[PDB]
């Protein structure tokens, strides 16, 4: 069943899963037609799909060509991204396809599961935590392979970096999520918080700064500062 | 006009016969039913006073053989049985209608419900889903379960319904996955309808079967099927024009007929509201939705 604070564990142990969020395919500007009426236009999109021991990411991009002629995109999208997702696992060898998909968005579910039928032993599974995984467009250099994209392309990233030679993944989810919580609840003073010392920088291979294991502590404290204030704002409390 | 007799009734007991029925008391002296009307299938039904837990009966054809009920006091349930000596049969019958030890199936001449309930059941069909070859007749009882049911466990004594699953390979298409999912019509009209069904009267021939095993013994894999075959069909962007209307009336006769206390255990709220209300067929079964707003209109 659903993945939960109670069995939070299972996402570090040796059995190979991967989360699915949709929630960047289907992106769209709104805007005003000449005569006053409004109008959608679609920019690129992407799956997040993440191995949460690994840190392995396979951001598949969505091109707008793939939305041209087609009716209820919001529909559409969930199903694109069942065919990809499944896609991805026939591409991988045996050893390497996932035990269990987790899903970000119940809406999810049936999609996967009808585009997964030829993989019995594979568990579809929803999840009860609210992953920030929207806010993966806050990250420069995948924003920016998305938005150049010309044609559908598959980039593979770890999003950890080189994390895992000195924290375990329990811990590297941890930090991952508390980033992106910060980017997604306010993204300006996010980055201002990891771009502010220009002493540290991003390495080619990297996405995230370089930070010592005493500034990853002075930063995961700002971004916990950044998430409470942003709460009593919204919240008047 | 045929007659099925009972040898006696040695426990009291609620008898159905098909959408009737009457209470008998322990040694009371019945002995059958008569008049009972050629050119349908029928079903007599028990629920003993002492144990209102498994009503079971049978499913025959008057036409097929001389059939009788007769308890045994050992298996401790009322018996279905034929009677190959066609002589000491209509002996039988001729003794005890003349001393009138015998109810009349009461038919009004204006009504149709029974005809309007079995249109399209056919005995072969049910002898093909409950499998008992070495009788003519068929026993069904509240807790017997389906094939379906037993893959998610004695494979003799189980309904062999047309397994229906919308998640499954058989189902869908490879590469047709969004198209087969949100528009069954393949599934219905080259899988099920073509392939195993062969035409539309078996189809609702088996949606029939299904309703009435779910209504008069309370099966509940009977009451899934019958739920699957119709949402299937309201599932269906692509039905032909005669299977709509057919069953717009199968359903109407159905939902006339079911007792108003049992809605809740035998109508499934989210089969109906899709079928009604958001289903490619939710303008084509206007005197469904007619009974099913005045009749039931809190399971909607």
């Amino acid at each position: 069943g659903a993945m939960n604070s109670s069995n939070y564990a299972e996402l570090f142990n040796n059995d190979i899963k991967l989360f699915v969020d949709d929630t960047n395919v289907y992106r769209v500007t709104v805007h005003k037609t000449f005569e006053g009426n409004v109008a959608t236009k679609a920019i690129n999109g992407c799956i997040f799909t993440l191995n949460p021991k690994t840190g392995h990411l396979f951001l598949k991009i969505i091109h707008t060509s793939v939305w041209a002629g087609q009716k209820r995109l919001s529909q559409l999208a969930k199903w694109k991204t069942a065919e990809e997702v499944s896609a991805l696992v026939r591409s991988l060898p045996k050893e390497e396809q996932p035990k269990q998909i987790i899903v970000t968005r119940k809406a999810m579910l049936d999609p996967l599961e009808v585009h997964m039928l030829d993989f019995p032993n594979i568990a579809i599974r929803p999840t009860e935590l609210r992953l920030p995984f929207s806010a993966a467009m806050s990250i420069d250099k995948l924003s920016d392979v998305v938005m150049k994209a010309t044609e559908p392309q598959m980039v593979l990233f770890n999003i950890y970096d080189d994390w895992l030679d000195r924290i375990s993944s329990y811990t590297a989810f941890s930090r991952l999520t508390l980033l992106l919580r910060a980017l997604k609840t306010n993204e300006e003073s996010a980055k201002m918080i990891l771009l502010s010392d220009p002493t540290i920088t991003i390495k080619s291979y990297h996405l995230w700064p370089s930070f010592t294991d005493e500034q990853w502590i002075t930063i995961e404290s700002q971004m916990r500062d950044l998430i409470l204030t942003e709460y009593g704002r919204k919240y008047n409390v | 006009m045929n007659t099925v007799p009972f040898t006696s009734a040695p426990i009291e007991v609620t008898i159905g016969i098909d959408q009737y029925s009457f209470n008998v008391k322990e040694n009371q002296p019945f002995h059958g039913i008569k008049d009972i009307p050629i050119g349908h299938v029928h079903v007599i039904h028990f629920q003993h006073a002492d144990n209102s837990s498994m009503r079971y009966g049978y499913w025959f054809d008057c036409r097929m053989g001389n059939f009788y009920i007769q308890y045994d006091p050992k298996d401790g349930l009322y018996k279905m049985m034929e009677e190959r000596d066609g002589a000491k049969f209509e002996n039988i019958v001729h003794n005890f209608k003349e001393r009138q030890m015998m109810v009349s199936y009461p038919k009004i001449d204006e009504d149709d419900t029974w005809y309007n309930l079995t249109e399209f059941v056919q005995m072969d069909k049910i002898r093909k889903i409950v499998r008992k070859d070495e009788n003519q007749f068929s026993y069904v009882d509240s807790s017997m379960t389906t094939v379906q049911e037993n893959e998610l466990s004695d494979p003799a004594h189980s309904l062999n319904y047309t397994v229906i699953n919308f998640k499954s390979r058989e189902a869908i298409r490879p590469g047709h996955e969004m198209e087969d999912f949100l528009d069954k019509s393949y599934y219905l009209n080259t899988v099920m309808l073509q392939g195993i069904f062969k035409n539309s009267s078996n189809y609702f021939g088996e949606l029939q079967f299904a309703f009435l095993n779910a209504m008069f013994f309370g099966n509940y894999g009977s009451s899934l099927q019958w739920h699957a075959m119709i949402e299937l069909i309201c599932s269906s962007a692509t039905v032909p024009k005669h299977m709509l209307d057919k069953l717009d009336e199968i359903l109407y006769y159905q939902i006339k007929t079911l007792p108003e206390q049992y809605s809740d255990i035998l109508l499934n709220e989210r089969v109906w509201n899709i079928c009604l209300y958001s289903s490619f067929q939710k303008n084509s079964l206007h005197n469904t939705e007619k009974i099913m707003e005045n009749k039931y209109p809190e399971l909607l």
